[PDB]
């Protein structure tokens, strides 16, 4: 956690209900966006920490 | 030899080759609305 890896996504097609549509994971909240519309809206870059 | 670092990138993409004087190649580059 003190050296959290981050990992920029750019130029793909971000497929967000496979994640949503799984049982594996205990916490799914979105802070600012909902889960919903996801799948249609589109983003300059993804952070993932 | 054309660069020396490079530090922080945005954007990457590998595309096919695009290519007395045989051959005659014209571009165009054009920077409208970001794209
Ligand atoms: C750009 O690179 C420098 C050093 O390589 C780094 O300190 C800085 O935070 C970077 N900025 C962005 C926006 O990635």
């Amino acid at each position: 956690v003190y050296a959290w890896n981050r990992k920029r996504i750019s130029n793909c097609v971000a497929d967000y209900s496979v994640l949503y549509n799984s049982a594996s994971f205990s916490t799914f909240k979105c802070y600012g966006v909902s889960p919903t519309k996801l799948n249609d809206l589109c983003f300059t870059n993804v952070y993932a920490d | 030899g054309v660069y020396s670092s490079a530090n922080n990138c945005t954007f990457e993409y590998v595309s096919q080759p695009f290519l007395n004087f045989k051959n005659l190649r014209e571009f165009v580059f054009k920077n409208i609305d970001g794209y």
